[PDB]
């Protein structure tokens, strides 16, 4: 289980794996962690899988409510702001949810990190999950603020490759989601294993 | 004043509710349309002054992508009902992950309308009935559906129903013009003809509001583009 | 005069006029009729449209597989008892995993109807309910009243102009027990003839029916299957 | 239950006003004459006593003059019973303010706090409104010396000088004529109350026992409030005693 | 364990907050600003458990904004900490006890610039300078040596660099980037963010 | 909650047009065998019956609730009766809410019944486990009598009252040997088309000769 | 408690209680407001006090937030409850959403209260009609009027209180693109809008203005006389 | 659940106006504050000789230093006894001291204020005379149905109070002994009460440094020498 | 003292073919190492196209079954339509979270036909997460059945082998033999096998015997 996303001038790229396991035993290799909220809003998953589903769908309702209310297409910062509130109600009752908030608004391609306790953090580069520590190293070697969309995916691919390689709990197949002004697009679903021979030799 | 809300008449009627249906005769004239190709609703804005903005006042709002609205009489009474109607509509998709059918929309509104009461209840309950005549249209997998609702709270599937002050002669006129398979564009024609005839003011894009729902096209609010076209294409 | 204001005030003749006017509102609306044989029971509901452009109102409310009901009275007042009756039938199969008996349900519905009566401020229900159901003892036809009284009848006609309908039901009551499902619908629809004037009589469009039986769960028919039911009968 | 006997205060007249509130202002006019003056050196408060008998005692500090808190005080004209209800609620709001901010409540904040409670019964609840009109004096950190008048409808406002109760039209008219705005202070303007209380009282020979005077002045960073000595008020009246001759 | 520090001069109050928000072995956001603004002349700085900082700060923040609208003037720095203490004390014994250690700074036309210390138990104290976290060991002892009641605001920041450099030398946790602000009768004045290239 | 009046094994078996249910008359407080005369079996209308295990105290409370519920239908005279299913359905649902409230009634119950020639037998647990089997046991009887029953049920799925009860006589005979908390007294309740018929206390003749075979 | 219906229907369908509520609205002082180009300006007449009242409590032009202000005409009683609980919503909206308040968002929650007070058991409809005006995002001003019945409208120029219809006649006739062109012409229009219902009032007119990012600013009496000095 | 007290077109309270009208139609009651004690004299009139006098007393103690009398509806006074006694005990819990007279009558009259406001309850038809001794200062207060309590050196109420006040305008002087004030109150009720004057009909009690003490008919017989 | 649930064993595997969905599970119900009965069907039919097995603590399966059916028929009479296979998924997911603080312990697998007519499988977990997949398992033997699922259905780890869409004949061979192999080595599976197949006409159910131990 590894979830990473990072903000840059061209929008945000979301890169996660497909494998969510219970204990040492793998539950399903093809699990889809990334959750859809709105055409311009994209959710993530970490920790408990059901806590990410429910609350982001409840937020998806809240995103529709205000949009069915003032029709203003609520900002990305207010999304995680509404998410922080609802999570702080049950804080201490055992809810553990990692996640990220991706979207585009008048301010830009906003990126926000939400913790179980309601911590709301914007920023350029994030990561989370079990094996997230292996992602920071390879991702932080070299950086260009303005990313070429192709090599940007390669920087996202090579990250997930070696990340899931060292971690036993990170694996399955690659999931990649680019962010755009109007709406996000899913780049590819690609096996991790066959990407090695490229980097290996 | 020397009478109750629930007091029965010697003819078997409620003093309260009878004046409700009697109160809606002062509302704005609006007509719904159900066609084989979609659902069409029109409403007269009834602007009392140029300083009053007709764009801010909306008597047709979007609950779901399928379902529209209509308003007559006291405007805020409808806004109170549409608020909870939009909450339960998203509560539907929050559970079943699907759009609420047009029938289930009126069932939730009929329940909220029937709860009217005073004693033996909480202060957060509505004491008197609404002076609004409701028209709820929409299109789903079952096809186009248009329902009529009065202060009584009933909902019945009907092709067209007239509300407001002109509903007397309009509903009989909607019967004559609308028949068989008549579609959207042909419905807007006879719609704006009957409405312009009954209302005092002449037809204008800013004097009325029009919106339609189709199987392939969800609820679409007509802007100055579509409004100025249909009034000159009448 | 001064005794008609609420339910609590009794007349000097010992009569509550609000309950009396509650029975008057039932006579102000569509007339429905129903009957039961030794096997099948049918509820014939008369659908009425305000105009020809508007369609006909729905007088039948589906309750359960073994239970169905028709409404005559103030329209929306039956919606409160509907959702309550449906909730009670679901709670029966949710706990006992068994359909609630027909006689036991009406006894519980008559309780909820009577409670608001004596308590001031709560309006009594101004809609009459004709409910049918089938159990191990056979079908049952239960007619209720806004006073919360409910009876057991072979056939009953309520609503406006039900006089000549009841007279037809009494003379032909002896046949209603021995007739099969097809003849129950026939004489059941011809009983609805007396509830309307000599101009507009009956059509398959404005008349809907429903039936419950031994091995047959309660079903609702409106137009399609009703056309062969009506046609082939002399009036 | 018996809606026949329900007066329904919330019902508006065909003239667009309230029945009970309109009759409440008249009941205040039947009460005693009370006045107040806002001066440079502090606030001035004087009140007539309509109760006159040889068996009266009044063991308390004053009849119609009460002390709200350290920095504020009040007067009253109206129903004497509902006055103690409002006086207690003012002492509750002022002390609950001291809990959170640990500071004395400003004059305007304490006044608008009770007026929301006054009119809350006219908005709903079915209970009869209050027929009490209250005058407010005191000092706050910002606005300083303040004088406020309240109405039974919940409305209020600031005043440099005013009068409540009986002889309202005559006193306020006599007040404005000689009133010196931001000029005539406690010492001098105290002679005006005695001059006005003698005119408002129809019975001649104004007595120091029939009236009561209290002042509030902050000196050396400390708020000082006291009820003036009747023996001195007599000499203060002895001034007015020699005023018509000279 | 994030680190706060503040210093109250005669005419000024100097406050400094670490900008690093970290989780486990990595820094989530290293430049994240912990300094919050209660009003024009009164700010607030909080540190503690992650969610408690953000969340509880909005309570005091939004409720003071409601005060100015009613009475037309801002709260005093004394009334600030008071209103901050009781709300934190009332919620201390509630179902969700908050872990936060906050310094409250502000200015008044009479009391002048003020600095108020508060712990996670909502114990208010008035001190010329105070700090939070484990870094208070390596720093406030230096201030005891070089501080004087007459110290100028210029030598203040000049002195603060001696305490901050000990965090990069002896103190284990990184905390590379520091935020610095100062408050006086002229309002908030932002200063340079100290970094070690 | 407390060690209160713990019960013993509960045995039941289907046969043709009826159900055999047997349980001991011994109540047991802790390791002590204290109450040697108690009523484990209750008749529910004509066609249904109940017997239980675990806490006997908590059972009487829920035993009393059934009595008041049976009165409800008897006062109506609707011409119907509670089926063993519905009673087994109500019991599973009623005892279920005790688990969600963290105050579970601790019992193991068995419901015999006869409906229109089809004899229903059912099983419930404190935690709400419910199913239907031709042979049901409780506690260590599930470790002893249950395999003995299923050994005979393979060769004789269809049984009458003759061999059924006679086999149950042999079932509780082992419960003396390998079940330490059993006791001599027991009750045999048979539900037939004539209603519930509960015979009085009975005993069992056993063979201890294994003792004298040790010295051999 | 007290539980019964207050407002009930009539044989002609109109509401007795609500019509008497709007009657008390017209019985109040005359207040006006307009939506300027880059700003917003409010104003209300002052009944002339004689050398007594303090203008701190008498001021009828308030501010719900830095973005939005308001004025009221009607019974002064029910006006202060709405102002207080609307400012609570302004801080509650910022507490719930980091984004600032919206004029349309705050306005509807205000008029929604009066709708609740009308249909609630034992409550009473207010005798006030408030003008909610402020700045939206990007700086687009918005002017909304409330109703005791609970509805709210949008107005470019508006007048409330006594003679509201009389001033509205002056509005509709003299409101053009020439109106509310600049900050000066916007204020002079508000003054002239108060000159029809004024009888020998003179200086009694008090004004207020909100300029872009800045919060509501009260024009001093001398600054008011500067724009009032030009009449003929 | 609705308060029936409304404002008359003249401003008066109609329900409370008729409340005092019931008080004036009862038995006469007087009181005098002089020297170190306060006396309260009431007239107990039965309907025959078949009713026990010593069974029910009109003069009742509240606390050691405080006692009360009444003229008006009998049952309405029994409600105030329970609420006044219970209030004084709630006082003794917090401050662990005997309750002063000024503090007591304040919140006791607040009970009158509540039932003239809260709906569904009629106002009281009683008026009470408050007698108390605290810190060497005698306290004689008079309460009405509306809840307004005043301070009086002497007062008269019930029936023929106009002639009772006339006697207090003359017979009442200053520096008057408590014993002479008792006989003075007897001379006040001499004209009001007619028929046979006995010690059982009149009921007198006093409060002094030793506290509130009710007088026995045997002691009253010695006080009837006049 | 008191344990909120105990692991009862059992195994449920559901494979969704192209236009069909097959659901098969044993009848064996046990507690720990003790056996309850050899006939305990896990699969519970709801509507014509909907049949659902529940693997886990058996008592929590019945309560959900009743609450589901309580919402099903309540949806029917109110909404005048039956719930689609995809609609029951999101419904029961919200049902599980309402109890999140007292988690139901079960493995829920929905099966049937979708709106397009294809076989659909929805696998749940005690916390309420949901996903769609062609083939799912549950229970104790779910760990042992994955390599055989990744071979016949999965076609993984073979060198240049054609990928054929799964067929009913292969499924009857596959689903049985994987249970025949699982019932051998796993103690919690065996004694019988029931198969529930739903087509456009309706349900088709049959039972095939397994090893008695």
């Amino acid at each position: 289980t590894t979830t990473l996303a990072f903000k840059f001038q061209h929008g945000v790229i979301v890169a996660v794996d497909s494998r969510a396991s219970a204990g040492n035993y793998i539950a399903t290799l093809k699990v889809n962690k990334v959750i859809e909220i709105n055409p311009y809003l994209l959710g993530t998953m970490s920790g408990c899988a059901a806590d990410c589903l429910y609350w982001e769908r409840l937020l998806a309702k809240e995103c529709r409510l205000y949009y069915l209310r003032n029709g203003e297409r609520i900002s990305v910062s207010a999304a995680s702001k509404l998410l922080s509130n609802m999570m702080c109600q049950y804080r201490g009752m055992g809810l553990s949810m990692g996640s990220m908030i991706c979207g585009w608004d008048k301010k830009g391609p906003g990126l926000y990190y939400v913790d179980e306790n309601g911590t709301r953090l914007s920023g350029n580069m994030f990561s989370t999950g079990s094996g997230n520590s292996h992602a920071y190293g390879v991702m932080d070697s070299g950086y260009r603020p303005d990313l070429s969309i192709e090599e940007a995916y390669d920087l996202g691919r090579r990250a997930i490759v070696h990340a899931t390689h060292r971690d036993s709990y990170s694996g399955g197949v690659v999931n990649m989601y680019h962010m755009k002004e109007d709406g996000w697009v899913k780049v590819e679903s690609t096996d991790v294993s066959d990407l090695m021979h490229q980097y290996r030799e | 004043y020397d009478r109750g809300v629930n007091t029965f008449s010697p003819e078997g009627r409620l003093f309260q509710v009878e004046y409700a249906i009697e109160a809606i005769k002062l509302g704005s004239t609006a007509i719904g349309i159900q066609t084989s190709e979609g659902v069409c609703l029109a409403v007269e804005k009834r602007i009392t002054s140029p300083l009053m903005e007709p764009s801010s006042i909306e008597k047709i709002v979007e609950i779901d992508a399928h379902i529209g609205c209509a308003m007559s009489g006291l405007i805020a009474d409808a806004k109170t009902l549409i608020d909870k109607a939009r909450v339960e509509t998203q509560n539907h998709w929050f559970t079943y992950n699907e759009t609420m059918t047009v029938e289930s929309v009126t069932q939730a509104v009929s329940n909220l309308a029937l709860q009217f009461g005073e004693e033996d209840a909480d202060p957060g309950a509505m004491s008197r009935p609404f002076g609004v005549a409701l028209l709820f249209g929409g299109v789903d997998e079952k096809g186009p559906q248009l329902f009529h609702m009065d202060p009584s709270g009933t909902f019945v599937q009907c092709d067209a129903r007239a509300i407001g002050s002109a509903s007397e002669g309009a509903q009989s006129s909607l019967q004559e013009v609308y028949h068989k398979s008549m579609t959207l564009k042909e419905a807007i024609k006879s719609s704006l003809i009957i409405l312009k005839q009954v209302m005092e003011e002449k037809l204008n894009a800013t004097n009325i509001e029009l919106a339609t729902v189709q199987p392939g096209q969800n609820f679409h609010m007509f802007t100055k583009e579509e409004l100025e076209e249909v009034i000159k294409d009448i | 005069n001064q005794y008609d204001n609420d339910v609590t005030v009794w007349s000097p003749q010992g009569r509550i006029h609000q309950i009396e006017y509650a029975m008057e509102a039932v006579k102000q609306g569509s007339a429905t009729v129903g009957l039961k044989s030794k096997t099948h029971a049918v509820l014939v509901a008369l659908k009425r449209a305000q105009s020809e452009l508007a369609a006909h109102q729905k007088k039948i409310l589906h309750v359960d597989n073994h239970i169905g009901i028709s409404i005559a009275g103030l329209t929306a007042d039956a919606r409160l008892l509907c959702n309550f009756m449906r909730q009670e039938c679901l709670d029966s199969r949710f706990v006992f995993d068994r359909p609630l008996p027909v006689s036991r349900l009406v006894s519980l519905i008559g309780s909820k109807t009577q409670i608001p009566t004596q308590r001031y401020g709560r309006r009594p229900y101004g809609v009459g309910l004709l409910i049918a159901g089938y159990d191990d003892m056979g079908p049952h036809i239960f007619q209720t009243c806004p006073s919360a009284n409910y009876f057991d009848c072979r056939a009953m006609s309520i609503g406006a102009r039900s006089q000549s309908a009841r007279t037809y039901l009494e003379r032909h009551m002896s046949e209603f027990m021995e007739c099969n499902l097809n003849e129950l619908v026939k004489h059941g629809l011809r009983a609805l003839r007396e509830t309307l004037p000599a101009e507009q009589d009956l059509t398959t469009k404005n008349v809907s029916i429903g039936i419950v039986g031994k091995d047959l769960e309660f079903t609702i028919y409106d137009d399609d299957d009703v056309s062969p039911f009506l046609e082939g009968l002399e009036e | 239950m018996s809606r026949r006997y329900d007066s329904r205060t919330t019902i508006f007249s065909p003239e667009g006003r309230l029945y009970q509130v309109e009759y409440a202002m008249e009941a205040i006019g039947h009460a005693g004459t009370c006045l107040g003056i806002l001066a440079n050196d502090g606030v001035l408060l004087a009140a007539e006593r309509r109760n006159i008998h040889k068996l009266l005692d009044e063991v308390f500090f004053s009849e119609k003059i009460y002390k709200l808190n350290e920095d504020m005080a009040c007067s009253v004209a109206g129903i004497t019973s509902d006055a103690n209800v409002l006086t207690n609620e003012l002492r509750l709001i002022a002390q609950r303010y001291l809990l959170q901010y640990q500071e004395p409540i400003p004059c305007e904040q304490l006044v608008t706090a009770l007026c929301d409670i006054k009119q809350a019964y006219t908005q709903f609840g079915g209970k009869r409104p209050f027929g009490v009109s209250l005058l407010y004096i005191g000092w706050d950190k910002h606005y300083g010396f303040q004088l406020y008048q309240s109405d039974p409808s919940g409305n209020y406002g600031g005043w440099k000088a005013t009068c409540i109760g009986n002889n309202s039209a005559a006193a306020v008219s006599m007040l404005k004529q000689d009133y010196k705005e931001g000029e005539m202070t406690l010492k001098s303007a105290l002679a005006l109350a005695i001059k006005v209380l003698n005119k408002t009282m129809d019975v001649s020979k104004l007595s120091a026992e029939k009236v009561e005077i209290a002042t509030l002045t902050r000196e050396n960073g400390k708020t000082v409030i006291r009820v003036l000595k009747q023996k001195e008020v007599e000499q203060l009246i002895k001034k007015h005693e020699e005023e018509e001759a000279k | 364990m994030e680190y706060l520090i503040g210093i109250q001069g005669p005419d000024y109050v100097l406050v400094a907050s670490d900008r690093v928000a970290a989780s486990n072995i990595v820094q989530m956001k290293d430049d994240h600003d912990k300094m919050f603004k209660m009003s024009e002349k009164i700010l607030l700085l909080c540190v503690g458990e992650a969610g408690d900082t953000v969340q509880f700060a909005e309570y005091i923040q939004k409720n003071v904004q409601l005060y100015k609208m009613r009475n037309g003037y801002e709260l005093s720095p004394t009334a600030a900490a008071n209103f901050t203490r009781r709300n934190l004390a009332d919620y201390l014994r509630s179902r969700t006890p908050y872990h936060v250690n906050l310094l409250l700074a502000g200015y008044d036309e009479h009391e002048g610039p003020a600095l108020y210390y508060m712990d996670y138990l909502a114990a208010l104290a008035k001190a010329p300078f105070a700090a939070h976290g484990y870094g208070a060991f390596l720093t406030l002892s230096i201030l005891d040596r070089y501080y004087t009641p007459t110290i100028s605001r210029e030598k203040a920041v000049e002195l603060l660099r001696k305490c901050l450099e000990e965090l990069q030398k002896r103190f284990i946790l990184n905390l590379p980037t520091f935020s610095v602000r100062i408050i006086d009768r002229n309002g908030i004045h932002d200063l340079d963010n100290i970094s070690f290239p | 909650q407390n060690p209160m009046v713990t019960g013993t094994s509960v045995l039941g078996l289907k046969f043709e047009g009826g159900v055999v249910i047997a349980a001991d008359m011994l109540g047991s407080y802790g390791s002590l065998a204290r109450f040697r005369n108690i009523s484990r079996i209750m008749r529910v209308n004509n066609s249904t019956m109940l017997g239980a295990s675990g806490d006997y105290a908590d059972f009487q409370y829920l035993k009393q609730v059934l009595g008041q519920m049976v009165i409800d239908e008897e006062l109506l005279g609707d011409g119907h009766s509670y089926s063993p299913k519905a009673i087994h359905s109500w019991l599973t649902r009623a005892m279920y809410s005790r688990r969600s409230k963290m105050n579970p009634l601790w019992n193991t119950m068995v419901i015999g019944g006869y409906a229109d020639g089809e004899s229903f037998l059912g099983y419930v647990d404190m935690l709400g486990v419910a199913y239907e089997a031709p042979s049901l046991a409780t506690g260590y009887g599930a470790y002893l009598a249950q395999p003995l029953l299923r050994e005979v049920l393979e060769k004789q799925p269809v049984l009458s009252q003759t061999e059924a009860r006679e086999l149950v006589e042999r079932c509780m005979r082992v419960l003396y040997y390998r079940d330490a908390r059993s006791y001599n007294r027991f009750q045999i309740a048979t539900v037939t088309e004539k209603g519930v018929e509960i015979e009085g206390p009975l005993s069992a003749e056993t063979n201890w000769d294994i003792a004298h075979m040790i010295s051999g | 408690s007290y539980d019964r219906a207050i407002t009930v229907f009539s044989p002609d369908g109109h509401l007795f209680q609500v019509e008497y509520a709007q009657e008390a609205v017209k019985k109040g002082s005359t207040a006006v407001g307009v939506r300027g180009k880059d700003i917003v300006v409010l104003g209300v007449e002052k009944k002339s006090v004689a050398k007594l009242q303090d203008e701190r409590t008498v001021r009828k032009i308030c501010a719900l937030d830095d973005n939005v202000c308001m004025a009221f005409a009607g019974l002064t009683a029910d006006a202060r409850i709405v102002i207080n609980r609307a400012r609570v919503e302004c801080q509650s909206h910022r507490l719930t959403v980091e984004d600032p308040v919206t004029v349309e968002y705050i306005t509807r929650y205000i008029a929604s209260l009066k709708q609740r007070y009308t249909q609630s058991n034992g409550r009473r409809p207010f005798g006030i009609s408030a003008l909610i005006v402020g700045f939206d995002f990007d700086g687009t001003p918005r002017l909304y009027q409330t109703d005791p019945s609970g509805t709210y409208h949008a107005w470019k120029a508006n007048a409330i209180g006594r003679g509201a219809k009389s001033v509205r006649e002056f509005l509709e006739k003299n409101y053009t693109d020439e109106a509310i062109e600049t900050d000066d012409l916007t204020i002079k229009l508000v003054i002239k809008a108060l000159l029809e219902v004024v009888q020998s009032g003179g200086k009694n007119i008090e004004l207020a203005v909100m300029r872009r990012d800045q919060p509501l600013k009260i024009l001093n009496p001398e600054e008011i006389e500067k724009y009032v000095a030009e009449i003929e | 659940s609705f308060s029936l007290t409304t404002f008359s077109p003249s401003g008066k309270l109609v329900q409370i106006e008729y409340a005092l009208a019931a008080v004036a139609g009862g038995a006469p009651s007087v009181g005098i504050k002089a020297a170190n004690g306060v006396v309260l004299a009431t007239e107990k009139k039965q309907k025959s000789i078949l009713y026990d006098e010593r069974s029910v007393h009109k003069v009742e103690p509240i606390t050691k230093h405080i006692g009360l009398v009444y003229s008006g509806m009998g049952p309405d006074y029994r409600v105030l006894v329970h609420r006044a006694r219970k209030l004084a005990q709630q006082y003794y819990l917090v401050y662990q001291e005997p309750i002063p007279t000024a503090q007591l009558v304040q919140r006791v009259a607040s009970v009158m204020q509540e039932y003239t406001q809260s709906g569904g309850v009629r106002p009281f038809g009683v008026s009470l005379l408050i007698c108390g001794w605290n810190e060497g200062r005698p306290y004689l207060f008079q309460s009405d149905p509306s809840g307004a309590y005043f301070a009086w050196k002497a007062t008269a109420m019930g029936k023929n109070y106009v002639n009772g006040k006339t006697f207090l305008e003359k017979r009442y002087n200053e520096d008057l002994e408590l014993e002479d004030a008792i006989h003075t109150a007897i001379l006040t009720l001499k004209e009001s009460f007619e028929g046979q004057m006995t010690e059982d009909n009149i009921e007198v009690g006093i409060c002094n440094e030793a506290g509130f003490r009710r007088l026995t008919p045997t002691e009253v017989k010695d006080y009837l020498a006049a | 003292r008191f344990s909120p649930y105990a692991f009862n064993g059992g195994t449920v595997l559901a494979i969704a073919g192209e236009d069909f969905s097959i659901v098969a599970s044993d009848t064996r119900l046990s507690e720990g190492f003790s056996i309850h009965t050899r006939d305990s069907p896990k699969c519970y039919k709801l509507t014509d196209k909907t049949v659902i097995g529940c693997s886990g603590f058996h008592g929590d399966c019945l309560t959900l079954t009743k609450i589901i059916e309580a919402r099903l028929k309540m949806y029917k009479h109110s909404n005048n339509k039956a719930m689609t296979t995809g609609a029951i998924a999101a419904m029961l997911s919200t049902i599980l979270y309402s109890r999140r603080f007292f988690p139901y312990y079960v493995y829920n697998i929905i099966g049937g036909l979708d709106e397009e007519g294809k076989g659909a499988v929805y696998s749940f977990d005690p916390v309420g997460s949901y996903q769609r997949d062609s083939f799912k398992a549950g229970g104790s033997a779910s760990a042992m059945l994955q390599p055989l699922l990744d071979n016949q259905v999965g076609f993984k780890n073979m060198q240049n082998v054609e990928h054929v869409p799964l067929s009913l004949d292969r499924a009857m061979r596959l689903v049985k033999d994987v249970f025949i192999s699982a019932a051998e080595r796993d103690v919690y599976t065996g004694d019988a096998l029931k198969v529930c197949i739903v087509t456009k006409e309706g349900i088709r159910g049959e039972t095939v015997p397994l090893r008695k131990d």
